[PDB]
C-alpha cells in the first residue's frame, strides 16, 4: 500500500493546529498536478489528498503557477498576430480560451523536444469512459466532480475528496513572472541553483509588467468565468509585494521594477503594480472630453 | 518565545506550532497555511 | 526681532521670535478622486515621516465629488468654499521658517485614478522577503553592529 | 452589406444606398440614392434627391473627415427657416449602403455628422463631418473663481430645483423683450440670468436665456439675451428659470449648496 508519510503527518499536525486555534483555518497549498493526481506508476492513486477531505484540515489550496497558455506555441502563439488576425501581441482572450480549453490538460508537452518544436501533445483518457482526470488543467471541474482515485494505473471506485463541494479552493499563489512572455514557465522566481530560478525557455530577457496584466487580472477574470468560484476569490494571493526594495518610496506601485535598491539588491516586477494606459484613455474620453 | 522543552522536536512540527502559538499571542488569525508547495515530501513512496 | 548691543546702548534688545505666515496652504493637484499620496517634500524627495507628523497627521482631501469637509481653512469663512471633488492637502500652521518669506514649492507624487488591472486584483503575498525584525511598523532602532 | 461585397465580385450590384439622416428634432428623410424608392430595414428612403457632390474622403478617423455632399434642396426634405433655427443643425448622417438587387443586406458605409452647412437659393451643400471632430472640440476643465452650481439641476452641481422654478404665459410678444404674465415681482430679478423655455411654439421647452428679467405692470417684462428662434405668439406657454450668478455669495444665498460649490472665493 501507498500511504505517504508526509500526509498521515500532515493530518496529525492539522489536528493540534486547530487546539491551538478554532478561528484558524488550515490549508496546504498544493501544485496543479498534486491538486489533482500526480501522475506516476503506481503513485498514480489520487494524490487528491484524504487529509484535504478530512475535517482537520479546514481549507483546501492551491500555489497555482499553472501556465494560462504556453509560449512555445511558436506561429501559434503570440505570433500569430499577423496571420490570425489577432489584434495585440499581449491577448488577454487567447490566454484565457487557452486554460478554458484544456492548458495541460490537452496541451501537455511529452517531451522537451515537443518544447522546443514548439507543439503541444493531447492528453486523453476514455479508459474508464472518463476523460484523463489527472487534468492539471481543471480545477473547477476538480471540485464539481469527487475524483476517484486511480492506484497503479487500474481505476479505484473510491474517491479522494469524496464530497465534491469539499473546502473550498484557495488561490494561495498566482501570476506571471517579472521578465517579459513567461506564459510558459510562471513558476519562474529569481534565484540560484533552485528549480524557480531557471528562466522560461524561450522568454525574453527585457521584463514584461504588461506580461503580469495577462496573468493577474485575467486570471481572475477567468476564474469569474469557471462555473464555480472555487477559488478564494477575496484571497486570491499573488506572488509579490514588499516593503524594502526599491525603496524610492517603499515598492512604489508605477515603476517596471527596481528603484533604488541597489544597497539592498533586488529585482523583481511583481511587486510593483503597473496602470494601463489605454483603459484609461476610454474613460478620459467620455467624461473629461 | 523561547522554547525549552525537548530539542528533539525542533523542525516542521515546532515552526508550524510554534507560529500558532504567535497567532495565539496575537488573538486570532483567520486562516493559516501548512506546506505552501511540499511536492517532493507528498509523493512519498511508502510500502504497506 | 532685534539683537541686543549690551551695555552701549540696549541689553534687553533680543527676541526669540518665530517666522510668521503660517497659513493652510492647501494645494490642489488635480480634479476628481486620488489615491496613493507619496514622496512629497517642498525642497527634495521626502522629510522624515518618523520625525514629522506634520499638523493634523498630514491632512490631505482626496477628491470625493458629493463633499469635501473643511479643516477650518473653508470653514472659518463659513457656508461659500467648501470643495467638492478636488485632491487638496492642507498643510496647516506648519511653517518650518527655515526658509524665508518664500514658501518652497511641493511635490507631491499621487496615483491618478487608473491600474485597472490592480483593481481587479484582490491579493499580493504581503512579505516574501522577510528580515531579523521583518514586519515591524514601528521603526526598530538599532544599535551599531 | 458583407453579400454586396460578394455582389461586388460578381459586378451584379445596383446601388440603393440611403442617406437617413437625424437632426436635433429626430426626423429621419431616407433620402436614397437609388432613384426608385427603396425601403430597408424598417426605414422607408424616399428618392428625395441624393447628396453627391465630388469624391470620397475616406480615413479611418485617424484625421476626421468632413463629406461635402451636395444635395439639391428639397422642400419636404428640408426647410430654410428650420435650418436658420438650426433644428436641422446638428444632424446625423448615418450612411446605409443597399443593394437595390438585394434589399436584405444593408450595412453602414459611415457615420457622420453634418456641420458646415452653404445654403443656395434652390440648392444646398454641407459637410458630413466624423464624430471625432465633435470630440475633438476642448472643454478644457478650467477650474477658478465662480462657482459650478452653474447651470441649475446639472447633475455634479446637484441643484435642489424644486421651488424656485415657475410656470409662466406670454402677455405679449416683442421678440427679445416680450412682456410676460404668471410671473411674481419677487420672481423678477430671481430669474434674472435665468431660460425661458417656451413649452408652447416651435421651441417647444428651448428657451433663450433671458439677460434681464425686471417687473413691469401687465406682468414682468423679460428682456432675453438674444431673439427668440421662430416667431413665438403671444400666450406660448413658457417655463421660467432662476438664472444663477455662481458668485459664491449668490450661489450661497440662492442655494448654500455647499457640498457642491466649485467655488474659490478666498485665494
Amino acid at each position: 500500500g501507498r500511504r505517504y508519510p508526509f500526509v498521515d503527518a500532515l493530518r496529525d499536525l492539522a489536528q493540534d493546529v486547530d487546539t491551538i486555534l478554532p478561528t484558524a483555518k488550515i490549508s496546504y497549498a498544493a501544485d496543479w498536478s498534486e491538486y489533482h493526481s500526480h501522475q506516476d506508476a503506481g503513485d498514480l492513486t489520487f494524490h487528491l489528498d484524504p487529509l484535504w477531505a478530512d475535517p482537520a484540515i479546514d481549507f483546501v489550496g492551491i500555489d497555482n503557477y499553472l501556465p494560462l497558455s504556453d509560449w512555445r506555441q511558436g506561429a501559434d502563439h503570440l505570433d500569430y498576430d499577423a496571420t490570425s488576425g489577432r489584434t495585440t501581441p499581449y491577448d488577454l482572450d487567447y490566454l484565457k480560451s487557452n486554460i478554458e480549453g484544456g492548458e495541460y490538460w490537452d496541451w501537455f508537452y511529452a517531451s522537451q523536444e515537443d518544447r522546443d518544436t514548439q507543439t503541444r501533445t493531447p492528453i486523453s483518457d476514455g479508459s474508464y469512459g472518463e476523460p484523463w482526470v489527472f487534468r492539471q488543467k481543471a480545477i473547477r471541474d476538480w471540485h464539481a466532480n469527487a475524483h476517484h482515485n486511480r492506484t497503479a494505473g487500474v481505476r479505484a471506485t473510491t474517491s479522494t475528496g469524496w464530497v465534491p463541494g469539499s473546502k473550498p479552493v484557495w488561490f494561495t499563489e498566482y501570476g506571471c513572472p517579472a521578465v517579459d512572455l513567461g506564459a510558459n514557465r510562471p513558476n519562474v522566481f529569481a534565484a540560484a541553483s533552485s528549480s524557480e530560478s531557471a528562466l522560461p525557455w524561450y522568454s525574453s530577457g527585457l521584463r514584461d509588467d504588461f506580461m503580469q496584466r495577462q496573468y493577474l487580472r485575467a486570471m481572475a477574470e477567468w476564474w469569474t468565468a469557471n462555473g464555480a468560484p472555487a477559488v478564494d476569490l477575496a484571497n486570491c494571493q499573488a506572488w509579490a509585494w514588499d516593503a524594502r526594495p526599491f525603496p524610492e518610496f517603499p515598492l512604489r506601485p508605477a515603476t517596471w521594477s527596481d528603484g533604488p535598491d541597489w544597497r539592498l539588491g533586488h529585482w523583481l516586477n511583481g511587486r510593483a503594480g503597473a496602470a494601463p494606459a489605454a483603459e484609461a484613455i476610454t474613460r478620459r474620453a467620455i467624461t473629461r472630453h | 518565545l523561547t522554547c525549552p522543552g525537548a530539542p528533539g522536536d525542533a523542525g516542521l512540527r515546532r515552526f508550524i506550532l510554534h507560529l500558532a502559538k504567535l497567532a495565539d499571542i496575537a488573538g486570532g488569525v483567520d486562516a493559516f497555511l501548512v506546506g505552501t508547495e511540499f511536492r517532493g515530501l507528498s509523493q512519498a513512496w511508502e510500502p504497506q | 526681532t532685534s539683537t541686543r548691543v549690551g551695555s552701549g546702548k540696549s541689553s534687553q534688545k533680543v527676541k526669540s521670535t518665530n517666522f510668521d505666515y503660517a497659513a493652510s496652504f492647501a494645494v490642489s493637484l488635480g480634479e476628481g478622486p486620488l489615491n496613493g499620496i507619496g514622496r512629497i517634500f517642498l525642497d527634495g524627495q521626502v522629510r522624515d515621516l518618523s520625525e514629522m507628523i506634520s499638523e493634523n497627521r498630514v491632512r490631505f482631501y482626496p477628491g470625493t465629488e458629493d463633499q469635501e469637509p473643511d479643516p477650518l481653512i473653508e470653514a472659518i469663512e463659513g457656508a461659500a468654499p467648501a470643495f467638492r471633488g478636488t485632491a487638496y492637502l492642507v498643510f496647516e500652521r506648519l511653517f518650518l521658517s527655515d526658509f524665508g518669506n518664500r514658501v518652497p514649492q511641493v511635490r507631491v507624487e499621487v496615483f491618478g485614478q487608473s491600474g485597472e488591472m490592480e483593481k481587479g486584483v484582490t491579493g499580493v503575498c504581503v512579505i516574501p522577503g522577510s528580515t531579523e525584525f521583518g514586519y515591524m511598523p514601528a521603526p526598530v532602532r538599532q544599535q551599531s553592529l | 452589406m458583407t453579400d454586396y461585397t460578394d455582389h461586388l465580385a460578381t459586378g451584379c450590384t445596383t446601388l440603393a444606398r440611403c442617406y437617413i439622416l437625424t437632426r436635433r428634432d429626430g426626423v429621419v428623410m431616407g433620402f436614397t440614392d437609388h432613384d426608385r424608392d427603396i425601403d430597408l430595414d424598417g426605414t422607408r428612403c424616399a428618392a428625395g434627391a441624393a447628396l453627391d457632390a465630388s469624391t470620397a474622403a475616406r480615413s479611418l478617423g485617424i484625421t476626421p473627415d468632413d463629406m461635402d455632399a451636395g444635395g439639391a434642396l428639397s422642400a419636404d426634405a428640408i426647410t430654410e427657416a428650420d435650418l436658420r433655427a438650426g433644428r436641422y443643425d446638428g444632424a446625423q448622417v448615418e450612411v446605409w449602403e443597399v443593394n437595390w438587387t438585394d434589399p436584405a443586406v444593408r450595412g453602414r458605409l459611415g457615420v457622420y455628422t453634418i456641420g458646415q452647412v452653404e445654403r443656395g437659393p434652390l440648392a444646398f451643400r454641407a459637410e458630413l463631418r466624423t464624430r471625432p471632430a465633435l470630440w475633438n472640440r476642448p472643454e478644457g476643465r478650467i477650474h477658478t473663481a465662480l462657482c459650478d452650481v452653474d447651470r441649475l439641476g446639472d447633475h455634479r452641481c446637484k441643484l435642489a430645483l424644486g421651488p424656485w422654478q415657475s410656470a409662466a404665459t406670454v402677455i405679449e410678444a416683442d421678440g427679445a423683450d416680450l412682456i410676460v404674465s404668471g410671473l411674481d415681482e419677487t420672481a423678477s430679478n430671481i430669474f434674472d440670468r435665468g431660460v425661458l423655455d417656451w413649452t408652447g411654439g416651435a421651441n417647444a421647452g428651448t428657451g433663450s436665456d433671458i439677460r434681464v428679467a425686471r417687473p413691469v405692470a401687465g406682468g414682468v417684462r423679460v428682456s432675453l439675451w438674444s431673439a427668440p428662434p421662430f416667431p413665438i405668439t403671444a400666450g406660448d406657454t413658457a417655463n421660467a428659470t432662476v438664472g444663477c450668478d455662481r458668485t459664491a455669495d449668490t450661489c450661497r444665498n440662492r442655494f448654500d449648496n455647499l457640498a457642491n460649490f466649485r467655488g474659490f472665493p478666498l485665494m
